[PDB]
C-alpha cells in the first residue's frame, strides 16, 4: 500500500519524486514544506563537501603535505590546521573563492526553481564521462554519487569526532 | 457495604492478634517477625521495617479493583447486591435454600459486628494496660 | 456478558473484546473507554506491547550479565547487581551507552509517526513493525503467538520492576538474592 521501501511499516511520503535515490525515506516529511529540488541540491552539496573533506583530513594526517610548506604548517595535524590556515591566510583565500562560487550557485538555484531545466547539482562538468551514455547509465552514475555522498557524511562526521575525542594517528 | 467491610476486616484482625500473641509466625519467616514482643508493639516495628508499606500497596490494589462496582450500581447498569463479590470457592452456600443463605449472611453480619466491638477492647485495653489472653488493665496501677 | 472472567462481580468491559489478544475482561477503572489528549485504545494497545517487549529484554539482559558475565571488551563493570554495573561501564565507556540512546531516539520518533498515522488510516495494527511478520502462518498461530507475547510480557513487566527496585536497595545480585532467601 504505497509503503516506503525503507520503512515497510509507513506510508510512502508524497511530494517526493521518482528520481535516483528515492527510497521513500522521509519520515518527517521535510519535502512537504520545502521544494524537493532545493532539498536534493542540499543533499548533494553537503555530501560532496564531506567526501572531499574526508580525503583531505585523512591525507594531511597520513603525511601528504604541500612540499613548499608555509610558515609553521609543519608539526600540525588536521585537527590543528584550521587556525594555522586562518593566520597564514589560506582559509581566507578559500573562503573568498568558495563564496564567489556560492554566489553563482545562488543564481543557478533560482533559475532551477523557476524552471530553467537545470538538474539539481548539475553544473555541466562531467569530464566526458556522461558524454554519449544513455539515461540508464546516466541515472546509474547519479545514483552511485548519491550513495557515496550519503555514506561520506557519516564517514567525515566520525573521523572528526573520533580524532578530537582521541588525539591520535589516522586510524583513530 | 461499609458495615460488611468493617466487620470482615475486624474479624480478620482479631484472629491475627491472638494468633500472633500465641506466637504464630510466618512459615519460613525470619528474625524481624520472631523478635516481635507483642501484637500491641508489632505495628510500629513493622512500619519501621517497611512491610506495612508493602501491605498498603497490595490492599490498595484490591480496593480499586473491587470498588468500581459501586459506581456501576449507582449508574443503574448492574444489579449486584451489597457484599456480593461472587466469592464461594468451597461452595458452602452453593445450591442452598434462600432462607438458609439469609441466615448464613446474617451469621456473618452478627459475627462481624461482634468482632468490631471486640477489637476496641483488644486495642484500648491493651494500650492502657497490658497484652494477655484477657488483655486486662491493672485497676490499682496506672494505665496512662 | 454482564460479567467479566477476571472479575465475576462486575459487568464486562464494553470496548474490550475477547477477540483482542490478551483479553481477560480486566478493566476495573474502564480505562479502555478513553479518547482524549491523543490517547485511545489503539495507543493503549501499542503501549502495552512496547512495555512488554522492552521489559522482557531487560530482564534477560540483566540476568545474562549476572550469570554469564560481561561481554568481550566490557570488563570494567564487575558489580553483580546490574545497577552499579551500569554505572561501572558508564564511568568506563559512556560512549556506547549514549550512542545507543541516540539511535533509539530516531527509531522511536519514526515509530510514533507510524503509530499516529497508522491509527488514523487503519493500515497498521498495534504492535506491527514488520519483523518476523512472515514468521507466523495460518493466522491462528499468529493469534496464539500474539497472546503469548503479552502473556510473558506482563509477567516480565513485574519481574523487571522487581530487579530495578531490589537492586537499588539490597545492593546485591538478583540471582544471589534469590539464593539468600532460598538459603
Ligand atoms: C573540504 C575541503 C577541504 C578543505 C576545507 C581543506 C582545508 C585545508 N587543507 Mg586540504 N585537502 C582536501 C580538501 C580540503 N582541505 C583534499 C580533498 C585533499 C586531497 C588532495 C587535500 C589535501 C591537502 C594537503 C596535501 C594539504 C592540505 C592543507 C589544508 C589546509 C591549508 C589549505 C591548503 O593547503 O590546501 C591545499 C589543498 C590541496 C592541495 C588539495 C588539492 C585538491 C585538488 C588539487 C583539487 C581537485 C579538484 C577536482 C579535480 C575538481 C573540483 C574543481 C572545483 C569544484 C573546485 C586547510 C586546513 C595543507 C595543510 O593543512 O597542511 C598542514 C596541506 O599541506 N590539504
Ligand atoms: C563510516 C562511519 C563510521 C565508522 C566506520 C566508525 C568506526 C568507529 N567509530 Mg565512529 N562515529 C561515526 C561513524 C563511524 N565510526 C559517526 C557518524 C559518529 C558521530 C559522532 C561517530 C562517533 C564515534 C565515537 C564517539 C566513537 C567512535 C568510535 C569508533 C570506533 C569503535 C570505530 C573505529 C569509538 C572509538 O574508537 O573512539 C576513537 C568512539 O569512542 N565513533
Ligand atoms: C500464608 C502464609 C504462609 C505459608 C503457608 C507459608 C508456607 C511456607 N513458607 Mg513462607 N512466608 C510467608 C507466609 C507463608 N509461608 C511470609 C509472609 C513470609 C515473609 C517473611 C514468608 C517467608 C518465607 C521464607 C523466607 C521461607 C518460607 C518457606 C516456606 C515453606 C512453606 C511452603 C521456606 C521455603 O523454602 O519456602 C518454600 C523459606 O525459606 N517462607
Ligand atoms: C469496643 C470498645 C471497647 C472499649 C473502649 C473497651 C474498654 C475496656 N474494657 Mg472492654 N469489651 C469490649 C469492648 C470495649 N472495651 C467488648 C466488645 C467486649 C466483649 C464482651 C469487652 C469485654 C470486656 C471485659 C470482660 C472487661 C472489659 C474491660 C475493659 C476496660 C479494661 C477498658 C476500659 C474490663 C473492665 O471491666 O474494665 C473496665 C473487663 O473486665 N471489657
Ligand atoms: C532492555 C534491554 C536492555 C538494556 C537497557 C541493556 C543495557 C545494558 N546492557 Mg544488555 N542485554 C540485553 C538487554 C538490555 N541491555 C539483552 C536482551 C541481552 C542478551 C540476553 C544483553 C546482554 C548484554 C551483555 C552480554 C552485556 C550487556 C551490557 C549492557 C550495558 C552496556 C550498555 C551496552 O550494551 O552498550 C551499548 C551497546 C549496545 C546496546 C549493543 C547492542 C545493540 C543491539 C544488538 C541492537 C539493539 C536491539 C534493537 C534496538 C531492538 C529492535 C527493536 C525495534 C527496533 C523493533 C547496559 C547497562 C554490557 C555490560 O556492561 O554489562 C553490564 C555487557 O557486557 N548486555
Ligand atoms: C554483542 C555482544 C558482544 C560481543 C560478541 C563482543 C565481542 C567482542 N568485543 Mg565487545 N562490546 C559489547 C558487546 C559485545 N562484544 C558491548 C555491549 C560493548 C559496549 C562497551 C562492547 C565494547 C567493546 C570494546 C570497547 C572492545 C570490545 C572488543 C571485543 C572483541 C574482543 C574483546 C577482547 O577480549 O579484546 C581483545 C570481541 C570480538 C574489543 C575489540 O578489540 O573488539 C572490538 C574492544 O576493545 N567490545
Ligand atoms: C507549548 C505548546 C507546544 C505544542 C507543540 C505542538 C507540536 C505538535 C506536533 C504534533 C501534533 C500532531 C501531529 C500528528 C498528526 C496530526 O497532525 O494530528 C492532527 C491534529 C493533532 O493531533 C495531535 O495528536 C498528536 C499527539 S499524540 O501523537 O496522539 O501523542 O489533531 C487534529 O484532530
Ligand atoms: C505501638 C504499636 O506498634 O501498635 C500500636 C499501633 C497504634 C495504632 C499506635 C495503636 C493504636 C490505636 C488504636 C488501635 C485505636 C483504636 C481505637 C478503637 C478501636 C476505638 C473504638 C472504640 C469503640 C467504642 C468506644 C464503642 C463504644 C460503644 C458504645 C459506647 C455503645 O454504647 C455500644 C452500644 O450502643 C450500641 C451500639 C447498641 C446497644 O444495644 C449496645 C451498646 C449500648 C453497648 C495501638 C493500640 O497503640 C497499638
Ligand atoms: C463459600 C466458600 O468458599 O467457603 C468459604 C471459605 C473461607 C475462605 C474460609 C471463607 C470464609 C470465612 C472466614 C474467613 C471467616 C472468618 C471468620 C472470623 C475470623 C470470625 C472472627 C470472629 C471474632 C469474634 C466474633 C471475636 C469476638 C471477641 C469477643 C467476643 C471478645 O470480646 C474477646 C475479648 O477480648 C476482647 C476483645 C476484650 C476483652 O477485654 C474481653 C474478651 C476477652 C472477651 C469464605 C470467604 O466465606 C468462603
Ligand atoms: C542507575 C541504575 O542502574 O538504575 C537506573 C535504571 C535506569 C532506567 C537507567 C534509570 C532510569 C530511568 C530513565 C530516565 C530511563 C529513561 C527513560 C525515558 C525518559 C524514556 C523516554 C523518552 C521520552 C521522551 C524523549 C519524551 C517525549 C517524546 C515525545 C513526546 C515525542 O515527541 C514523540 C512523538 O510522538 C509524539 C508524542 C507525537 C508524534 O506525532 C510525534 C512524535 C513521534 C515525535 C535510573 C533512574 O538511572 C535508575
Ligand atoms: C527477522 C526477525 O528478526 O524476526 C524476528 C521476529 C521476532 C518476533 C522479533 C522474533 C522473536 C521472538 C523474540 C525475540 C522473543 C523473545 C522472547 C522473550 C525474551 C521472552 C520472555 C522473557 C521473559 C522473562 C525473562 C520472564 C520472567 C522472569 C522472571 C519470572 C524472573 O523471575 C526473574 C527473577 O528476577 C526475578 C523477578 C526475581 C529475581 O530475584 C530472580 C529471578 C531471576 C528468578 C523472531 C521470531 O525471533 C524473529
Amino acid at each position: 500500500a504505497e509503503k516506503s521501501a525503507s520503512l515497510p511499516f509507513l506510508e510512502a511520503p508524497p511530494n517526493l519524486d521518482g528520481g535516483v535515490g528515492d527510497l521513500g525515506f522521509d519520515p518527517f516529511r521535510f519535502s512537504d514544506f520545502v521544494p524537493i529540488d532545493f532539498l536534493r541540491e542540499a543533499e548533494l552539496k553537503h555530501g560532496r563537501i564531506c567526501m572531499m573533506a574526508w580525503l583531505g583530513f585523512v591525507a594531511v594526517d597520513m603525511g601528504f603535505r604541500v612540499y613548499p610548506a608555509a610558515e609553521g604548517f609543519e608539526s600540525l595535524t588536521s585537527i590543528t590546521a584550521h587556525d594555522a590556515a586562518v593566520e597564514q591566510g589560506g582559509m581566507s583565500q578559500m573562503l573568498l573563492w568558495f563564496s564567489l562560487l556560492e554566489v553563482f550557485d545562488t543564481i543557478a538555484v533560482q533559475q532551477m526553481l523557476e524552471g530553467s531545466g537545470r538538474a539539481p547539482g548539475d553544473f555541466g562538468l562531467d569530464g566526458g564521462f556522461l558524454k554519449g551514455k544513455s539515461q540508464a547509465e546516466i541515472d546509474t552514475m547519479k545514483l552511485k554519487e548519491i550513495v557515496h555522498c550519503r555514506l561520506a557524511m557519516f564517514a567525515f562526521s566520525g573521523v572528526v569526532t573520533q580524532a578530537v575525542l582521541t588525539q591520535g594517528p589516522f586510524p583513530y | 457495604e461499609a458495615e460488611l467491610k468493617h466487620g470482615r476486616i475486624a474479624m480478620m484482625a482479631f484472629a491475627g492478634w491472638l494468633a500472633t500473641d500465641f506466637g504464630v509466625r510466618f512459615p519460613g519467616a525470619g528474625e524481624p517477625y520472631t523478635s516481635v514482643p507483642n501484637a500491641f508493639s508489632a505495628h510500629n516495628i513493622m512500619v519501621d521495617s517497611g512491610a506495612m508499606w508493602v501491605m498498603l500497596s497490595l490492599i490498595g490494589f484490591i480496593e480499586i479493583s473491587t470498588a468500581a462496582v459501586l459506581v456501576e450500581v449507582s449508574k443503574g447498569e448492574n444489579d449486584r447486591e451489597a457484599g456480593d463479590f461472587c466469592f464461594d470457592p468451597l461452595g458452602f452456600c452453593k445450591g442452598k435454600s434462600a432462607d438458609a443463605i439469609n441466615t448464613m449472611k446474617l451469621k456473618e453480619l452478627q459475627n462481624g459486628r461482634a468482632a468490631m466491638m471486640a477489637f476496641g477492647g483488644l486495642a484500648t485495653q491493651t494500650a492502657l494496660g497490658g497484652v494477655d489472653f484477657p488483655y486486662l488493665v491493672p485497676y490499682p496501677n496506672v494505665a496512662d | 456478558a454482564e460479567r467479566s472472567p477476571s472479575l465475576p462481580f462486575m459487568n464486562k468491559p464494553a470496548l474490550l473484546d475477547p477477540s483482542m489478544p490478551g483479553y481477560k475482561g480486566f478493566d476495573p477503572l474502564g480505562l479502555s473507554n478513553i479518547d482524549d489528549v491523543g490517547i485511545d485504545l489503539y495507543w493503549l494497545r501499542e503501549a502495552e506491547i512496547k512495555h512488554a517487549r522492552v521489559a522482557m529484554l531487560a530482564v534477560a539482559g540483566a540476568v545474562w550479565v549476572e550469570a554469564f558475565g560481561p561481554a568481550p571488551g566490557c570488563e570494567a563493570a564487575t558489580a553483580k547487581n546490574q545497577m552499579d554495573a551500569f554505572w561501572q561501564i558508564w564511568n568506563s565507556h559512556p560512549q556506547y551507552i549514549a550512542a545507543s540512546l541516540v539511535f533509539i531516539m530516531i527509531a522511536e520518533a519514526v515509530s510514533g509517526i507510524s503509530t499516529t498515522t497508522g491509527r488514523e488510516s487503519g493500515e497498521r495494527e498495534p504492535g506491527f513493525f514488520g519483523f518476523g511478520s512472515n514468521f507466523p502462518k495460518t493466522d491462528a498461530d499468529m493469534k496464539k503467538m500474539q497472546d503469548k507475547e503479552l502473556e510473558n510480557g506482563r509477567l516480565a513487566m513485574w519481574a523487571a520492576m522487581g530487579l530495578i527496585f531490589q537492586g537499588s536497595a539490597n545492593h546485591m545480585g538478583g540471582l544471589e538474592a534469590l539464593g539468600a532467601t532460598f538459603n
